[PDB]
């Protein structure tokens, strides 16, 4: 009741969301009927901007169907996607869901400029700014749970604080590459290679350089650590994704050949030349997966799904790296301390826990791996393909993060923030400023 | 812990090898359901010190 | 838990959990065991205002 | 062909050899008075057992009559497809209209 | 008057159903004109998962035909059904009655978590969990009235 | 159960939450809507 | 013709020479019994390396079959132009309807 009270203190005078754009997103997190093609596309795009504008008709139809299906938005698990839809899909969406996407992005930018209202200026200390010493989210010591590029580790690399980094699939030190092809890919590798191939141009690729400014990863950290516990209320998890299994069904498409001099099919039920006709619904290909979760896709929009061969990633990689306390917290009694942080080099945010569906088997595409207690949905853990039956009591009220990913005491964010997110009675505006102020350092 | 090998059974590396010491003793840090004046009192809060 | 005059619970794994959750910090919490012949002896705090 | 007011009559193929259209009508055009001159050998509850075994086989004959209208049944849920170790197994929510023009 | 205000106490802070979707569900409990094919489908599906995606076309038409007549939801006597409508029939319904099934399920999961707030952590006692000793619903000693 | 391919004589198909989420529905939700005017029935499946 | 119950059969050319439509049902009618007498020389994970070099290579072959349905690929993003000192490098949204009448 105190922690919400300073949120209302900060809530006035700066940007507040509509109650429309809250109910659109919070229903999208609690959508137990969620069509799972959006999870495969989230891995298919793999946070690469070039894959987004390639599939732009397919993305804007998957939303427009899902906006005609439900009064919920589609890609609100991935912040890069919510950025790209406002960026590259400004015209061709229904305008009720466009203001939902527009209000959700600027509310992050409201929270980013909350810190700069409070931070006094000064010199640079330990190679860090004044705000990076002040607030956690400007500070690149912490890095978000779901990272696709290598910008998040790069700014964590170039420091006087970092302990070099521990990749763990192969070798201790992480390593970067330029681009990935279908002959270059190794869909289960043990060498710790990190792909930097999320940028705009396929012609422009740099091995040791960032593609994006500092406002890219910070608005990611403000989205995942703050807005995701704000709406979801502790039913969410960040899984590792089998890319070789996900890619195997996307590119497996059955589109019937068009007749010479015939119109493009707009009717999914009536026209046999439509890929969503009942004749074309074949098991284990993508158009029936478009038919399982009911998504209106016409002819060429699933035909531009061949842009996985130009850009794809081989697999996901868990990540655990430490950092020293900063300049300004660095007396010799505290200098031997380490703060362990967990992340995923690829991986999606599961919005709604479900195992009652079996259009996809429980555990084919995703293994749950809660890297953080904020991203530990209990039902995701309690419905793994092997979960021990003696833990059905203990996992119900306790989050489960393995110590390969991090510990509760050695995380950047300890327990009661996870507790405060699921227990607070404030509105999602008033909780957000209550939890945005919780991330000022000590 | 250090992560080892593929990430697929890394949850399963956690669940099986820890289950005896995990399920037996109660965790200290779930004390959020403890109230305000139930915090500083000596009954049920031997974790005061 | 100072004075016994009643049967306990049958599940003794339940009885100690019911007993060591009350006793663990009271001003009137008994000693180490209760004696068979004797008294609960009610351990003294170091001061009183 | 059965006489539906006699319990000793119906075998499971007596319903199946009759069409579904006449299955309603010969059960609409039987007689009121239940005749107990020769009872069913398994008892009088054995006839209701013998009767419903044939209507389900009368539906599977009716499903063959729409084979030029219905499609090949895909598995409804996962866990059952041929190639599993290299690609996943789906399952289809049979929610569409199985229809051939 | 004590017991009601006792539920006013716990009622804040956690999920309440919308007042719109109450009148949708309540109007099916008082529905004298209730068509009995829904009762014949309910004995048909009998708490199976394979039967439900077989009859998935029939159920989404029967509900939508019932939704156009009265603003109510018809399968709300059987929770094994209502969970399947939310899990399997997400797309092809008008979304207002889709939210009728969505909110009623989401009010149950808010009631399952209410025990976990109030039950303290502890060992298993007599082979049963702590919440199985605390509250009756997590306790398996009582069993639901219709068990398919 | 889920599939005809999965037939269990005593192996569990559903979690214990599937037993609890039903119990809350009939005991807690339903009488708050039905207002006592509801009844349980057994089914003559041979006639149904 | 690759056999999807054997690990040491799937190559890149066996999947690419098979059509995109002919790879759907043939994998759907393979053998559930996986042979273990002759494994893949780079492991069973190395066959999953080799199997997806054949599907994605046939996506480019699918682009040849639909070259009369889509258009020439223009660059979506910036930094790429022949004449740069007098005009910049544009970038197109591909949010239209790719369809050739």
């Amino acid at each position: 009741a105190f922690r919400d009270a300073r949120g209302l203190e900060l809530g006035v005078g700066r940007h507040a969301m509509a109650p429309a754009t809250i109910a659109a997103v919070r229903g999208a997190f609690e959508d137990r009927s969620y069509p799972a093609v959006f999870y495969l596309l989230q891995a298919a795009i793999h946070g690469n901007e070039h894959v987004f504008c390639a599939l732009a008709r397919l993305v804007t139809q998957c939303i427009t169907s899902y906006w005609n299906n439900t009064r919920c938005a589609a890609f609100v698990n991935d912040y890069s996607l919510v950025s790209y839809i406002v960026t590259y899909l400004g015209g061709d969406l229904p305008e009720e869901c466009m203001a939902v996407y527009r209000d959700l992005v600027a509310h992050v930018e409201a929270l980013a400029q909350l810190v700069d209202d409070f931070t006094l200026p000064g010199p640079e200390l330990g190679g860090q700014a004044q705000a990076e010493l002040n607030h956690l989210m400007r500070d690149p010591a912490l890095l978000p749970p779901l990272v696709w590029d290598c910008d998040g580790l790069m700014r964590h690399a170039a420091l006087d604080r970092h302990r070099d980094c521990r990749i763990d699939a192969g070798g201790h030190e992480p390593v970067y590459a330029a681009a990935c092809n279908v002959a270059t890919a190794d869909f289960n590798r043990n060498d710790g290679r990190l792909l930097h191939n999320t940028q705009a141009r396929a012609a422009d690729a740099a091995d040791d350089r960032p593609h994006r400014p500092a406002d890219w990863t910070v608005h990611h950290k403000i989205y995942y650590y703050v807005l995701v516990p704000a709406f979801s209320r502790g039913r969410c998890c960040t899984a590792g994704v089998r890319f070789d299994r996900v890619y195997a069904t996307l590119q497996n498409m059955v589109v019937p050949e068009i007749a010479p001099g015939e119109e493009c099919p707009s009717d999914p039920v009536t026209d046999p030349a439509h890929p969503l006709h009942p004749a074309n619904l074949v098991a284990n290909t993508v158009k029936r997966m478009f038919h399982n979760g009911r998504v209106v896709v016409d002819g060429p929009a699933m035909l531009t799904l061949q842009v996985l061969a130009h850009n794809m990633a081989e697999r996901t990689t868990a990540l655990l790296c430490s950092a020293a306390p900063d300049a300004g917290a660095n007396t010799a009694s505290t200098a031997n301390m380490r703060i362990f942080d967990g992340a995923l080099h690829a991986g999606v945010l599961l919005m709604a826990p479900q195992h009652l569906d079996h259009t996809i088997q429980n555990g084919e595409y995703f293994y749950v791996l809660p890297v953080h207690a904020l991203f530990a949905g209990a039902d995701h853990v309690a419905n793994a393909p092997n979960f021990p039956p003696a833990l059905r009591d203990l996992a119900r009220d306790v989050p489960l993060v393995p110590p390969a990913l991090g510990a509760n005491y050695f995380s950047s964010i300890r327990q009661p923030v996870v507790q405060h997110a699921r227990e607070s009675a404030a509105g999602e505006n008033a909780l957000t400023y209550a939890l945005m102020a919780g991330y000022f350092k000590m | 812990a250090a992560p080892a090998g593929p990430g697929a059974d890394m949850q399963q590396r956690f669940l099986n090898a820890w289950r005896q010491r995990l399920a037996h003793g109660r965790v200290r840090w779930v004390a959020e359901c403890q109230m305000t004046a139930e915090q500083f009192m000596q009954p049920d809060n031997a974790n005061l010190a | 838990y100072l004075g016994r005059g009643a049967p306990p619970l049958l599940d003794n794994a339940a009885a100690v959990y019911l007993r060591n959750a009350v006793v663990a910090g009271n001003r009137l919490g008994p000693a180490q065991p209760l004696p068979v012949f004797g008294c609960a002896q009610v351990p003294r705090r170091a001061g009183m205002d | 062909a059965p006489q539906f007011h006699r319990p000793s009559t119906i075998t499971a193929d007596n319903v199946r050899a009759l069409g579904m259209r006449g299955l309603v009508l010969a059960t609409n055009n039987a007689q009121f008075i239940m005749d107990n001159s020769y009872p069913h050998p398994h008892g009088t509850q054995g006839a209701v057992r013998e009767f419903l075994r044939g209507q389900a086989a009368a539906l599977t004959d009716l499903g063959v009559t729409h084979a030029n209208n219905t499609f090949a049944p895909q598995p409804m849920f996962a866990g059952d497809a041929a190639a599993e170790w290299l690609r996943p197994s789906f399952g289809l929510k049979r929610t569409y209209s199985p229809f051939v023009v």
